[PDB]
C-alpha cells in the first residue's frame, strides 16, 4: 500500500519573494477503505469536480447516495483542516482540483450457486482521494466559436506545404 | 396502457391496498399528523377528504356509522371523528388536510409525505410562505395595480 | 446467449461516461432562511422540520401520559399550553397538555 | 476646457489618491470585532482588519450563499456597502432583496442603476455635443421607474430620443452589467468632492448640499471603472446583480427658461427578482409612463 | 512492574515562580527572597563548586540566541542539547510545517539573574535547580506558511521584547548542563502583535431541538 497523498499533505515550501504571486493554498486530505464500489464513487467525484466547496456540499448534501454521504464528510473535515492548519483565509475560498476514486483491499466470499456451483463474491472497498485549492473556482472553458474554427481551418490551410519535393 | 386510471396498484392486490390506506387513515385520524411514502399519503388524503364529509354528514345516520366503523379499526376514533373532526370543519367546506414533501427516507431514499388535518393542536409545520409584499417585484405590481385603479 | 469477446476499457469508459449515465446538478437548492440552513425549493427545511418533529414527539409523549392507556381517546379539542401561562376563555373545555419549557416563538 | 478623457482621467487620478491617503492614514493592521447578530448563524464572531475588511469580507468568511445573496449590511443598525470598509467594533446584519422588509436595498438597487444610466448618457452623447448631469432624484419603488436630470445641448433642446436610440442606451447599460463592475465606495472631504466635480456647478450644488446636512461635510462618492458620482447613500456590490434593465422614455421638465432639464427614466429588475417577458413588458410600459417627484 | 523506571533529566513546573513586579517595563519582604536565593545559590555551588551567578547571564544570553538560530535552521538535536525536554515542544511543534525567520539585534540592558531556587532531595534521587533570568533585548520575526507566504511578523523591523526566562539544571547528573526550561510572560504584559489574516470565531452549533439563548 502507499500514502503518498498524506506525504503530498505534508510538503513544505520555501519562503516567498516579495514579487511574485501568492501560491494559492493546496490541501491534500483522503479517507481509506469505504465500503462503497470505486465506480459509484467515480460518479460522484466526476460529480464534484472542479466546482466552490459550498458548491460541491450543496450537492453532496442533496444527492441520494451513501457515497455522497461521505464525501460530503471527507469535504468538511478537509475544510477543517484547511483553514485549522494550512493557513487558508475564508473556509468559502476554496474549489475541488482533483477529485478521485481508487481501488481499496477487498475481501473473497464464496457465493452458492445452483447444482453445486459456486461464484466468489468480492466484498468491495474503495479510497476517496481529494485536493482543495484556495482560491475563487477557475472559470469553465468556453465552448469553440465558429470564428476560432475558421481561424484553425485557415491556420490548416496556410500550414499545407509542397509534400515530396524540394 | 393505462389511460384515465385514477388509482394506485398498491400492497398485495386491491383488498391489501384498501387495508394500508385504512392503517394510514385510522393513525392520521390518532395522531392528526403522519409521514408516509408520497403516493400512499396521496390516496390517504383522498379518502380523508371522503371520510370527514362522512363525519359531517353525521353520528345518527347508519351509513356514516357504518362507513366510520370499517374505516376505523381502534373504534375510539369514530367518537374522535363525529364530535371533533366535523364540529372542526362544519364551517369549512372541502379544504380539510394538508399535504406536503418531506425530503428522503435515510434508508430507501423514498420520496417522503408529511399529512396533517387543519386546525390541529400540534406545533405548525415551516410552511412554505410567499415572497412579502415588500420585495422589488411586488412594489412595482403594486404600484401597475395603483396606476390601473386610477386609470378605470 | 454469451459475449462472443472482451469488450474493451475504452468502449466501456464510453458506456460509462455517457452524459446520461453522469450525476445531473441540481439547480432547486436554496437557503432556508429562518435558520440559514440549505433546502429544496419543493421540500421542507429538514432542519426546521427536525425541529417541529422533535416538539411534537415530546407533545405526543405527554399525551400519552395523560391519557394512560389504549382506547381512550378524548371526545374534547386538545390544547397545548408551556410554563408561565394560564388557559384562555376559548380554551375552557379543551385538554389540557403542560409542557416545562418556554413557549418556542415559532409556536403561536 | 478639457477633453472628456482629460476629466475622467484627472477624476480617477483624484479619487485614487485620496484612497491612497485614506489607506495611509491606518498604514498598520488592527483588529476589530464584528459581532454577525444575525437570525441565520447567530452571535458569530469575526476578527477582522480595520479599515481594509469588509461586509464582503464577513460573508466570504461565513460561506459563498451569504456572498451570492446579500446585497446590503446593517453596521449598528445603519445600511452599509458590501465594499466600504468597516471603521470600528460594530455588529452586522446581511440584508437580501428577499427579507421582510427590503427598503432599503430596494433604494440601494434604485440608485445604482440611476447612477449606471447616467453614466451610460455621458459616455453615449457625441462629442461636439455638451453633457451636463444635475441629479439622480430619490423617487420611492412604487413610482416605476428611476429617473436623471440632464441638461444637454442648446443645439439639442429641440430634438426628441428614438426608440433605436433608446435601444442604443439599453445596449450600453447591458455592455456596463456585462463588464461587471464593483460599486467603488469613497467618503470623502467636501473640499475633495469639489475639486473632483469642479467642472460642474450642479455637483458643486449637490455637494454643498450634502455637506450642508451633514456636520462633518462628508459626502459619498461612488465609481463603476471610470465615471464618479456623488450618491444619496448605500449601493449594490456589482452591475451584474441587474438582469433585467431598460432605459424607458426620455421627457423634458416643464420650465424650459433657464435651462432644459430632461428626465431620462428606466426600470430594472435584479437576478434574484427576474420577472416573467408579459410582467415585464407591463412594468416597461409603465416606466414609459412619467414620473414626478 | 519492572525494575526499569523511566530515567527524566528534567521537570515540567517552576519551584517558586517568580511573580512579575508591576512597572517593571514601565520604569526603566526583598532580603526574604534574597536570602532564599542564595539558599538556592549554595544548594548549586555544593552540587557544583565551579558555579557563578555572576557570569551565568552571558551564558544564558547565549544559549537563547543558539536555541533560537537552531530553531531558525530546523536543529533539533543542538536544540535538545540547550533545551530541556519541557520547553522543546512547544517550541517544535507550532512551527513543524513553517518557516520560521528569527535574528537577534541587540541588548537594550544586560540580562539580570532575578531568581534561584531548587529542589528537595526526594525527586526520584535527582536535585534540580532553576534560574529565573530577566531578559529585555531587540529581536526580530517573521514566520512563513508551508506554502511561504508570511503570517507573522515583519522580516526587518525589529522590536522590544522583555522574558522571564527559566533555566534549569539536573545538580545530579554527572553530565547535566544548564537548558532552557520555559519563560515566565508578565499576566500584565503587553498585548502582542496582531496576526497578518483575519479570524472568524464560530458560535455555538444548535441541535434542531435547541433554542439558540443570549
Ligand atoms: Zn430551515
Amino acid at each position: 500500500i502507499s500514502r503518498k497523498w498524506e506525504k503530498k499533505n505534508k510538503i513544505v515550501y520555501p519562503p516567498q519573494l516579495p514579487g511574485e504571486p501568492r501560491r494559492p493554498a493546496e490541501i491534500y486530505h483522503c479517507r481509506r477503505q469505504i465500503k462503497y464500489s470505486k465506480d459509484k464513487m467515480w460518479y460522484l467525484a466526476k460529480l464534484i469536480r472542479g466546482m466552490s466547496i459550498d458548491q460541491a456540499l450543496a450537492q453532496l448534501e442533496f444527492n441520494d447516495k451513501k457515497g455522497a454521504k461521505i464525501i460530503k464528510e471527507v469535504l468538511l473535515e478537509a475544510q477543517d483542516m484547511a483553514v485549522r492548519d494550512h493557513n487558508v483565509e475564508f473556509r468559502s475560498n476554496l474549489y475541488i482540483a482533483e477529485s478521485t476514486s481508487g481501488r481499496g483491499q477487498c475481501l473473497k466470499r464464496i457465493r452458492y450457486h445452483g447444482r453445486g456451483r459456486f461464484g466468489i463474491m468480492e466484498k468491495v472497498y474503495c479510497h476517496y482521494f481529494v485536493k482543495l485549492v484556495e482560491g475563487p473556482p477557475p472559470p469553465p472553458e468556453p465552448p469553440k466559436t465558429a470564428v476560432a474554427h475558421a481561424k484553425e481551418y485557415i491556420q490548416q490551410l496556410r500550414s499545407r506545404t509542397i509534400v515530396h519535393t524540394l | 396502457i393505462s389511460h384515465g386510471r385514477v388509482f394506485r396498484r398498491m400492497g398485495l392486490g386491491p383488498e391489501s391496498r384498501i387495508h394500508l390506506l385504512r392503517n394510514l387513515l385510522t393513525g392520521l385520524v390518532r395522531h392528526e399528523r403522519i409521514e408516509a411514502p408520497w403516493a400512499r399519503v396521496d390516496e390517504m388524503r383522498g379518502y380523508a377528504e371522503k371520510l370527514i364529509d362522512y363525519g359531517k354528514l353525521g353520528d345518527t345516520n347508519e351509513r356514516a356509522m357504518r362507513m366510520a366503523d370499517f374505516w376505523l379499526t381502534e373504534k375510539d376514533l369514530i367518537p374522535k371523528l363525529f364530535q371533533v373532526l366535523a364540529p372542526r370543519y362544519k364551517d369549512q367546506t372541502g379544504g380539510y388536510t394538508r399535504m406536503l414533501q418531506i425530503p428522503n427516507r435515510s434508508l430507501d431514499r423514498a420520496k417522503m409525505a408529511v399529512i396533517e388535518y387543519k386546525g390541529n393542536c400540534l406545533p405548525p409545520l415551516p410552511l412554505p410562505r410567499r415572497d412579502s409584499h415588500l420585495t422589488l417585484l411586488n412594489q412595482l405590481l403594486q404600484g401597475l395595480r395603483q396606476d390601473l385603479r386610477q386609470s378605470q | 446467449a454469451a459475449p462472443k469477446n472482451r469488450r474493451t476499457i475504452e468502449v466501456n469508459r464510453c458506456r460509462r461516461r455517457n452524459p446520461q449515465k453522469l450525476i445531473k446538478v441540481k439547480n432547486n437548492i436554496d437557503v432556508c432562511p429562518e435558520c440559514g440552513h440549505l433546502k429544496q425549493k419543493h421540500v421542507l427545511c429538514a432542519y426546521c422540520y427536525e425541529k417541529v418533529c422533535k416538539e411534537t414527539a415530546e407533545i405526543r409523549r405527554q399525551i400519552g401520559k395523560q391519557e394512560g392507556g389504549p382506547f381512550k381517546a378524548p371526545t374534547i379539542e386538545t390544547v397545548v399550553l408551556y410554563t408561565g401561562e394560564t388557559p384562555s376563555e376559548q380554551d375552557q373545555g379543551k385538554r389540557i397538555i403542560e409542557r416545562d419549557r418556554k413557549r418556542p416563538s415559532w409556536f403561536t | 476646457q478639457l477633453s472628456p478623457t482629460e476629466l475622467t482621467e484627472m477624476r480617477n487620478d483624484l479619487f485614487n489618491k485620496e484612497k491612497a491617503r485614506q489607506l495611509s492614514l491606518t498604514p498598520r493592521t488592527e483588529k476589530i470585532e464584528v459581532k454577525h447578530v444575525g437570525k441565520t448563524d447567530p452571535g458569530t464572531v469575526f476578527v477582522m482588519n480595520k479599515n481594509i475588511s469588509t461586509p464582503y469580507s464577513c460573508a466570504m468568511h461565513l460561506s459563498e450563499w451569504y456572498c451570492r445573496k446579500s446585497i446590503l449590511a446593517l453596521v449598528d443598525g445603519q445600511p452599509w456597502d458590501m465594499y466600504k470598509p468597516l471603521t470600528k467594533s460594530c455588529e452586522i446584519k446581511f440584508l437580501t432583496f428577499k427579507d421582510c422588509d427590503p427598503g432599503e436595498v430596494n433604494k440601494a438597487y434604485w440608485r445604482s442603476c440611476a447612477m449606471m444610466m447616467g453614466c451610460v448618457i455621458e459616455r453615449a452623447f457625441k462629442d461636439e455635443y455638451m453633457v451636463n448631469l444635475v441629479r439622480a432624484p430619490e423617487v420611492p419603488v412604487i413610482s416605476g421607474a428611476f429617473c436623471y436630470d440632464v441638461v444637454l445641448d442648446s443645439k439639442l433642446d429641440e430634438w426628441m430620443p428614438t426608440k433605436e436610440n433608446l435601444r442604443s442606451f439599453t445596449k450600453d447599460a447591458h455592455a456596463l452589467i456585462y463588464k461587471d463592475l464593483p460599486f467603488e465606495t469613497l467618503e470623502v472631504e467636501a473640499k475633495v468632492a469639489l475639486e473632483i466635480f469642479q467642472h460642474s456647478k450642479y455637483k458643486v450644488d449637490f455637494i454643498e448640499e450634502k455637506a450642508s446636512q451633514n456636520p462633518e461635510r462628508i459626502v459619498k462618492l461612488h465609481r463603476i471603472g471610470d465615471f464618479i458620482d456623488v450618491s444619496e447613500g448605500p449601493l449594490i456590490p456589482r452591475t451584474s446583480i441587474c438582469f433585467q434593465y431598460e432605459v424607458s422614455a426620455v421627457h423634458n421638465l416643464q420650465p424650459t427658461q433657464p435651462s432644459l432639464i430632461r428626465r431620462f427614466q428606466g426600470v430594472s429588475l435584479p437576478v434574484h427578482l427576474r420577472a416573467h417577458f408579459t410582467i415585464w413588458d407591463k412594468l416597461l410600459e409603465r416606466s414609459r409612463k412619467m414620473v414626478t417627484e | 512492574k519492572s525494575d526499569r523506571s523511566i530515567h527524566l533529566a528534567c521537570t515540567a513546573g517552576i519551584f517558586d515562580a517568580y511573580v512579575p513586579p508591576e512597572g517593571d517595563a514601565r520604569i526603566s519582604e526583598r532580603m526574604k527572597k534574597t536570602m532564599a536565593s542564595q539558599v538556592s545559590i549554595r544548594r548549586i555551588k555544593d552540587y557544583d563548586a565551579n558555579f557563578k551567578i555572576k557570569d551565568f547571564p552571558e551564558k544564558a544570553k547565549d544559549i537563547f540566541i543558539e536555541a533560537h538560530l537552531c530553531l531558525n535552521n530546523s536543529d533539533h538535536d543542538r536544540l535538545h542539547t540547550l533545551v530541556t525536554e519541557h520547553c522543546f515542544p512547544d517550541m517544535t511543534w507550532d512551527i513543524k510545517y513553517k518557516t520560521v525567520r528569527w535574528s537577534f539585534v541587540e541588548s537594550l540592558e544586560p540580562s539580570h539573574v532575578v531568581q534561584v531556587r531548587c529542589s528537595s532531595m526526594m525527586n526520584q534521587g535527582n536535585v534540580y535547580g532553576q534560574i529565573t533570568v530577566r531578559m529585555h533585548t531587540r529581536q526580530t520575526l517573521a514566520i512563513y506558511d508551508r506554502f511561504g507566504r508570511l503570517m507573522y511578523g515583519q522580516e526587518d523591523v525589529p522590536k522590544d521584547v522583555l522574558e522571564y526566562v527559566v533555566f534549569e539544571k539536573q545538580l545530579t547528573n554527572p553530565y547535566g548542563s544548564w537548558r532552557m526550561h520555559t519563560k515566565i510572560v508578565p499576566p500584565w504584559a503587553p498585548p502582542k502583535q496582531p496576526i497578518l489574516k483575519t479570524v472568524m470565531i464560530p458560535g455555538p452549533q444548535l441541535k434542531p431541538e435547541e433554542e439558540y439563548e443570549e
